[PDB]
This record gives C-alpha cells, sequence and structure tokens, in this order.
C-alpha cells in the first residue's frame, strides 16, 4: 500500500484546468482514494473521494482521472483561482482507518497577463529602521534598493499580488541615516525614485 | 478575542520532556481519534488513534510504548501527550476522524510541535514596530498605507490580521514572508486604507504562542 | 459560495386602474439593484453595481426594462380582458443565471400567478409548467408567435446576462469576499418545564451567510441543537439563534460553538457560566 | 394558493438599557404582497421606521424586513403590528430581550 506523486511543483495560469498525478499499489479489493488541499498555515482540507466501485466523479471544479489496471488517480482543476495555490495531497485507504499520503505537489496559480505598469515609490520610517513600499507594477520582475551608506541590516523584499491584478512590494532596513535614506526600483527597464512623489 | 480558541496553534518544547497537543475537530459520534504527524519534505503519516468509548490507544507498529498518551481532561475533549521530546519530533500534529457515514476523513487545524533545546531569550514574543503612512501617499494617491512589523520571535508560527476600533470587519491587508532573524524571526504586514479611513484608528491584530499572557497582541496604529 | 444572478419582479394588478411593477437584482446575498413603480430607471445600490457593462450598455438596458414595463402591464391587462380572469392579479417574475467556471451557464425565466408557475422559457419558447390551468395555453401560444421577445429575451438570458454576472464578480470581488466577524452571547429563554432550561445562543453581525452554530459538550455536538432562521439585519449582515433543551443539571459545562469564515480558523466557544 | 405570514422580532445587538440598538421585525412567507407593518412603543407607533424593499423567496411567497433605530430603558414596550388579506385582524407580536 504505497501512493506516489511524481510531481513535485507545477505552474498554471488562472482559469485553467491543472492535473496533478498519482499512483498507488495496493492490495485491497476496496479502497479509496481521497484528494486534499493543504493551505500554507499548515490545514488541512477534503476535496474528492474516489473509490475502488464507482466511475470517474466530480464536483464543482474538482474532478478525478481514475484507471484501475494502471492505478492512476489523476486530479484535475478547472478555472483555476488566485486562492488555488496550495499543496495537494492524495491519499490511499479504508474506511474508518488511516490513510497513506504522497509526498504532496505544490500547485501555483500565476496571474493573468496585465499592461505594463509603472511602480511607485515611498518611504516610511521609524527611527533606525526604513520600509520602501511599491503599489503598483507589472510585470513582477522587479529590483529594488534603498539609498544608505551604513546599512546595518537588509531583508529580502516580499512581492505579492494586488487585488487588481498587478503586484505590490515592501523592502525592509535598518540603518543609522535613516532619516535620509531613499529608495530607487527598476521595473520594466525604468528607474523610479521616492523622492519623485 | 478572550472567547476565541482553536486555529493553528504552535506548541514549543525542549528536549527530554512532555509536549500536549490540542485537537479542535469537532465530532458527531466518533469512536476513534486519529493522530497524524507532517514533516517538511515527507509525507503525512498516522502515528497512533484512540479508542474513545472504551478510553484505548493503538499505537502504529514500530512505535515504543508509552511515547504517546491520549488524554481526557474533560467529555469529550481530547490532548495527545508525548513524551521524551527529541528533535525529530518537531512538525505539524494533526487530529482526525473519519464522519458519521464514513465518507471522509476530517482534520484538524494541526499544531506545529517545535522541539529545540537551543538557548534563547526570556522574551520571544513578537516585538512590534508601527510604521504611519507615507505623506506623499496620502497627497498625491488618496489612500495611506500602515506598516506593523514583529521581530525576535520564536516559533515561526504567527498570525496577522488588521481590524478598525469598534469595527469587527476583516481589513484586507497584505503580509511578507516570515524572514530568518539569526535564532528569532520576523514578519511584516501593511495595510492600505482609502481616503475615507485614515481618521479612523486601526488594530493589529497578532496571534503568536508566545504572546505576553498568552493574549493576543493588539498594536494600535493612530489616526491621520 | 454561489453566486447566482437573481432578477425579481413583483407586479400587482387590482381595480384595472390601479397597478405597479417593483423588481430587485440579488448578487449571491446582496442586494445589487432595485426598481420602483415610481422611478423611471433601475437604482444601483453599489458602486459596482454596473459590473463590467459600459455606460451606454447600460442605457440600452435601462431602456429595454422600461419597454419591458410597460409592455408586461399592457399585455397582462389585455389577457385579463381576453379571458376570464378576475382582478386582482399578482404576477411574479424570477429570471436569471448562474455561471459555471470555463465550462457552461444557465439560466431560467419562471413566471407565477397567484404563487404558482405558470409558464417559462426553455431554448427558444415559452413552456406551460407542469398542471397549468387551460387558459395558460392559449396564452403560450400567443407568445410564441412573437419572435421578436422571444430572440430578445434570449439574447438577454444567454449573451447579455453572463456577461454581467462576470463583471460583477470581477467589479465587486473586494464587497462579496468580505469578512465581518459575528458577536455571541448567550442568553435564558422560556422554561420548557419543570426542572429543565432552554439555553440560548445569539450570534449575529457575521457576513457572508454560511454560518455553523451548535450546542455542544467540549468536541461532541448536542444533537438536540434547535438552529432557527439566519434572519437578515439592516446592515447586510445576518442574525442566528441556537437553543437547547435540556436538564439544569446538564446546563454545566456546555457550550455554545461557532464556526464562520471570519475567524480564521478559530471559533468562538461560549461556556454557560451566567 | 395563499399563504399567511411568519414574523419574527430580533434586536441587532443584546439589550442593554439606554445603549442605542436596532429592532428589527422580519415578515416573511405571505401572500398577496399587500401588507402592513408598524413597529410600535408602548402601544404607539414609532415614526421614523424604514423598510428593505419587498423580495420574495424560492416559494414565491414574499418577505420584508422593517427597524428602526432606538435607546432600549427598563420600562419600554416594543412589539411587532403586522395587517394582512389573510389576517382578518392585525397580530401583534411583542418583542422578548431575553431570547
Ligand atoms: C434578464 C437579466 C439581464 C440583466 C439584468 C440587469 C439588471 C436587472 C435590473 C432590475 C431587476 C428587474 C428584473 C425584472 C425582470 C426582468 C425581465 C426582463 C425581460 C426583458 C424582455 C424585453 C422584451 C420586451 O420589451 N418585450 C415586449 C415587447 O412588446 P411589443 O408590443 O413591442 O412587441 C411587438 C410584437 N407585438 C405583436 C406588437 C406584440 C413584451 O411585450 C413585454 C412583456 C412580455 C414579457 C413576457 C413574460 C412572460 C409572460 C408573463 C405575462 C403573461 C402570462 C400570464 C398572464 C395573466
Ligand atoms: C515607532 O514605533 C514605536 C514602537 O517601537 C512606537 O511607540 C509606541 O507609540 C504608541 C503610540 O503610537 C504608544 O502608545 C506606545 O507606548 C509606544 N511604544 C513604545 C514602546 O514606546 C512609535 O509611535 C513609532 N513612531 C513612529 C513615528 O512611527
Ligand atoms: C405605477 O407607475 C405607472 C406609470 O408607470 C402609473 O400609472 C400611469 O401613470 C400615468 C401618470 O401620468 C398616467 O397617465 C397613466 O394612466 C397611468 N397609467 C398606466 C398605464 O399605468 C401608476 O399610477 C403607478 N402606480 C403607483 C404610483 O402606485
Ligand atoms: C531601455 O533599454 C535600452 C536598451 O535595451 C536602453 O537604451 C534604454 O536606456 C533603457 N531605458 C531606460 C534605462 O530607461
Amino acid at each position: 500500500q504505497k501512493v506516489t506523486q511524481a510531481q513535485s511543483s507545477v505552474s498554471m495560469p488562472v482559469r485553467k484546468a491543472v492535473t496533478l498525478n498519482c499512483l498507488y499499489e495496493t492490495s485491497w479489493w476496496s479502497y479509496y482514494i481521497f484528494w486534499y488541499k493543504q493551505l500554507p498555515s499548515k490545514e488541512m482540507i477534503f476535496l474528492i473521494r474516489q473509490g475502488s466501485d464507482e466511475q470517474n466523479a466530480k464536483s464543482g471544479r474538482y474532478s478525478v482521472n481514475f484507471k484501475k489496471a494502471a492505478k492512476s488517480v489523476a486530479l484535475t482543476i478547472s478555472a483555476l483561482q488566485l486562492e488555488d495555490s496550495a499543496k495537494y495531497f492524495c491519499a490511499l485507504g479504508v474506511w474508518g482507518d488511516k490513510l497513506i499520503f504522497g509526498k504532496g505537489t505544490r500547485v501555483t496559480v500565476e496571474p493573468r497577463s496585465q499592461p505594463h505598469t509603472k511602480p511607485s515609490v515611498f518611504v516610511m520610517k521609524n527611527g533606525t529602521n526604513v520600509a520602501c513600499l511599491v503599489k503598483e507594477f507589472y510585470p513582477k520582475d522587479i529590483r529594488i534598493n534603498l539609498v544608505s551608506s551604513k546599512k546595518i541590516t537588509e531583508f529580502d523584499p516580499a512581492i505579492v499580488i494586488s487585488p487588481s491584478g498587478k503586484y505590490n512590494a515592501v523592502k525592509l532596513g535598518k540603518y543609522e541615516d535613516s532619516n535620509s535614506v531613499t529608495c530607487s526600483v527598476q521595473h520594466d527597464n525604468k528607474t523610479v525614485h521616492s523622492t519623485d512623489f | 478575542s478572550s472567547n476565541l480558541e482553536g486555529g493553528t496553534k504552535s506548541v514549543t518544547r525542549p528536549t527530554r520532556s512532555s509536549a500536549e497537543i490540542t485537537c479542535d475537530l469537532t465530532v458527531i459520534n466518533a469512536f476513534y481519534i486519529h493522530w497524524y504527524l507532517h514533516q517538511e519534505g515527507k509525507a503525512p503519516q498516522r502515528l497512533l488513534y484512540y479508542d474513545v468509548s472504551n478510553s484505548k490507544d493503538v499505537l502504529e507498529s514500530g512505535l515504543s510504548p508509552g511515547k504517546y498518551y491520549t488524554h481526557t481532561p474533560r467529555r469529550w475533549s481530547w490532548i495527545l501527550i508525548l513524551r521524551n521530546l527529541i528533535e525529530n519530533d518537531s512538525g505539524v500534529y494533526y487530529c482526525a476522524t473519519w464522519d458519521r457515514l464514513y465518507y471522509k476523513k476530517l482534520f484538524g487545524s494541526g499544531t506545529t510541535l517545535v522541539v529545540t533545546d537551543k538557548q534563547l531569550d526570556a522574551d520571544v514574543s513578537p516585538k512590534p514596530t508601527i510604521f504611519l503612512p507615507s505623506i506623499a501617499e496620502t497627497k498625491l494617491q488618496k489612500a495611506g498605507t500602515y506598516l506593523c512589523l514583529l521581530e525576535k520571535f520564536f516559533p515561526d508560527v504567527i498570525k496577522i490580521h488588521w481590524q478598525e476600533k469598534k469595527s469587527n470587519t476583516i481589513l484586507g491587508s497584505q503580509e511578507g514572508n516570515t524572514m530568518k532573524t539569526n535564532d528569532t524571526y520576523m514578519k511584516f504586514s501593511w495595510l492600505t486604507v482609502p481616503e475615507e479611513s485614515l481618521d479612523k484608528e486601526h488594530r493589529c491584530i497578532v496571534r503568536h504562542e508566545n504572546n505576553k499572557n498568552g493574549v493576543d497582541q493588539e498594536i494600535i496604529f493612530p489616526p491621520i | 459560495r454561489l453566486f447566482p444572478l437573481r432578477c425579481l419582479q413583483i407586479s400587482s394588478f387590482a381595480n384595472s386602474s390601479w397597478t405597479r411593477t417593483d423588481g430587485l437584482a440579488w448578487l449571491g446575498e446582496l442586494q445589487t439593484h432595485s426598481w420602483s413603480n415610481d422611478s423611471d430607471t433601475v437604482r444601483s445600490l453599489k458602486p459596482w453595481s454596473q459590473g463590467t457593462f459600459s455606460d451606454q450598455q447600460w442605457e440600452t438596458l435601462q431602456h429595454i426594462f422600461r419597454v419591458y414595463r410597460s409592455s408586461f402591464t399592457r399585455d397582462v391587462k389585455e389577457f385579463a380582458k381576453m379571458l376570464r380572469l378576475s382582478y386582482p392579479l399578482e404576477l411574479q417574475v424570477s429570471a436569471g443565471c448562474e455561471v459555471h467556471p470555463g465550462n457552461a451557464s444557465n439560466n431560467f425565466f419562471h413566471v407565477a400567478f397567484q404563487g404558482k408557475d405558470i409558464l417559462s422559457f426553455q431554448g427558444t419558447s415559452w413552456e406551460p409548467t407542469q398542471e397549468a390551468p387551460l387558459w395558460v395555453n392559449l396564452a403560450i401560444q400567443v407568445l410564441n408567435q412573437d419572435k421578436w421577445t422571444r430572440e430578445t429575451v434570449q439574447w438577454l438570458l444567454n449573451g447579455t446576462c453572463p456577461q454581467f454576472v462576470s463583471g460583477l464578480l470581477e467589479s465587486g470581488k473586494s464587497e462579496l469576499k468580505k469578512q465581518v466577524k459575528p458577536k455571541a452571547w448567550l442568553s435564558r429563554g422560556p422554561s420548557p418545564g419543570p426542572g429543565r432550561l432552554l439555553l440560548v445562543c445569539h450570534v449575529s453581525g457575521f457576513y457572508p451567510k454560511p454560518v455553523w452554530v451548535k450546542w455542544m459538550r467540549g468536541e461532541q455536538e448536542q444533537q438536540g441543537t434547535q438552529p432557527g432562521d439566519i434572519l437578515p439585519n439592516a446592515d447586510e449582515t445576518w442574525y442566528l439563534r441556537a437553543t437547547l433543551d435540556v436538564v439544569a443539571g446538564e446546563a454545566a459545562g456546555l457550550s455554545c460553538r461557532v464556526k464562520h469564515s471570519s475567524l480564521e480558523g478559530q471559533d468562538i466557544v461560549l461556556y454557560w457560566g451566567s | 394558493i395563499q399563504r399567511t405570514p411568519k414574523i419574527q422580532v430580533y434586536s441587532r445587538h443584546p439589550a442593554e438599557n439606554g445603549k442605542s440598538n436596532f429592532l428589527n421585525c422580519y415578515v416573511s412567507g405571505f401572500h398577496p404582497s399587500d401588507i402592513e407593518v408598524d413597529l410600535l412603543k408602548n402601544g404607539e407607533r414609532i415614526e421614523k421606521v424604514e423598510h428593505s424593499d419587498l423580495s420574495f423567496s424560492k416559494d414565491w411567497s414574499f418577505y420584508l424586513l422593517y427597524y428602526t433605530e432606538f435607546t432600549p430603558t427598563e420600562k419600554d414596550e416594543y412589539a411587532c403590528r403586522v395587517n394582512h388579506v389573510t389576517l382578518s385582524q392585525p397580530k401583534i407580536v411583542k418583542w422578548d430581550r431575553d431570547m
């Protein structure tokens, strides 16, 4: 009784149909295969059930491709949403007993294509701490730096997806010259300064 | 806030001690409570299950007896107890059960057990730092971005959301990744408010295991 | 969390010299539009009520609805005269659609008379409701002679409506995904009998509508929980009361548990202590 | 096919004397749409009473929510009065704070 998910990480745009592969090795006549979703906060959520007796099942946007002879249970998610980005797990078990899980496959839903929007650069400060805020930009590729001569610590920038479909970003650091720290952003072959605003 | 319980939790314990792991799951008629362990990069596996009606523990083959114990402090409430904690015991522990007709197997919110015998500071609560919105932002974009930075906390499990004073609405905030600061962790979250809400007082609510007095931390953001 | 677009029309015909038509549009549980008889146009209730329709497209729909309202009132009054139906008459229309992502869309246009289904729009034509009065068959025949109205309704249901639903979902995504935390409190109720208690758990102020409230001892759910109806508040939140009939001794250690999306995985638990 | 209305009265917040609150009267399941709804304080009509738009349910029966702002005290009594063609006579249902 083994479960294997060959794929490790899979990416796909919005409103498409992604497929996760699962292969099981079992000897039971009657059994069940469950597909669960795991969230970044480590929470398991039931998605689909497909036993060895029924035909292929679906529920909402979740469907299952079942082949007993080749022992294949492929999960299909149709019209992906931005909340689909999570780790999907395949499990095998009989009723009222344990589940045998695979290692899981991470699905990352990438935003639809957007027009190239220039970033907007702002700076906020508290003591030595200085953060640079970048409001609206597409594509996600972007470089950010803070003008300083006494940088105590720097941290990797955080890039997130805005509700508009473009990207937000925040870069935080500590500087001894914090009262005169500006921000520079290289995005879309263009340079934007915090002093521009 | 004082009547909220459950959800994702973390328990930090040293080696050669015991750990308690709670179960926020809800049952209709449960004969068994299964305990699952999930370690990073590994498949979730069941360690044991608890016979509720007869109050017994059945452990998976290969596990030494007495390592895991299911305790019933109050009626129909269950806690998993781990003895002789080692570094390998770290991971997310779930409680689970089948539903009434054995359709599906529901899992709990899960608890991250962090077993470390390393020296830590006497205060590993999230230290808060407050960033008022940029003046140019308010003047130009007709909006305002508060920034809530929490640093020097352990372990890395932490929840952040935003609310308004006299309001129970969960505001739409964005947060960065939880990054490592030597032997502790740090996370920041920013909130953009429109021109209609600068005048309101805002709240950065932070849920962490080692918050002072074991209560959710409210960080004030004054109006502008 | 399904978000069907429901356009509802309530037309009352009394005295033959008195009539009114009122309408509203719902997207899920939110009322997005209101259409009063004393106003010439449908009123938007939300900043995003126009969806992704242009200004001209929405005004086109407004002109369509003004003509629809006057023609419906006149056609009903003509129907009342041609057949033997007595005033007052109470016609209701339920029309709308639901959008499956990337697969298919579906719609409906049901008409009720005195609270009972009489006909519906199926495919390209009008069909009478099962077990309908005989005169309705004559009405279907006249409606099916009007191919222009059938074509316009088909255009609206199969083309205009799915785009409107998609635009409303995209444009009002922020309000549809809004989360408002409920507040709960315990209370006493009229005694069911001697030596017994009626434990009451109020939960009010939550949005969206899906909620879970039960009386229970720890993690075990008391199967005797009596959930009431989810009743609306004026600010588009909801209220729900849950009661439990219990021996006074059993009320010790009992708690009311509330699960809601706004809670972020946690539950509100209220123990019987005051 | 006629159906008599179900009427339910409740407050937005828990009743605390002297603190503002909203009194709701939800009338549902009735047919035809002709209805009269009034909120009463000690038997007298409250002037500023608002109502949502008339709607109807899956079963085609109509429903309406009436509400008003109020600050309750210990001696004030509140009730909801409904009149309808299926009722020859107006139903007054009093508001229980301790529901
Ligand atoms: C539909 C969803 C699209 C998006 C919605 C956007 C916003 C919604 C806003 C507000 C909510 C209000 C909703 C109310 C419901 C809306 C329905 C709209 C339909 C539009 C159709 C326009 C065509 C038009 O306007 N049709 C009119 C055209 O009239 P005409 O005379 O110009 O026709 C020429 C032909 N002829 C030979 C001269 C007659 C038509 O006559 C009216 C009404 C008839 C409708 C029939 C309905 C079924 C029969 C019921 C009555 C008889 C049976 C019982 C009798 C006792
Ligand atoms: C910088 O951050 C500090 C905390 O690191 C803020 O100090 C707090 O300010 C609030 C009012 O805003 C007081 O009620 C707290 O008592 C303060 N805490 C401490 C520890 O002093 C400070 O306001 C922030 N300042 C700016 C300009 O952003
Ligand atoms: C509902 O609205 C209609 C108009 O849409 C009102 O009825 C018409 O009102 C005009 C006013 O100039 C008269 O000339 C018409 O004879 C009335 N005719 C028709 C065809 O209905 C009606 O009174 C309104 N009902 C109300 C306000 O209760
Ligand atoms: C864009 O890139 C081109 C070369 O690819 C360069 O000539 C130009 O200056 C760039 N634009 C900037 C730096 O704003």
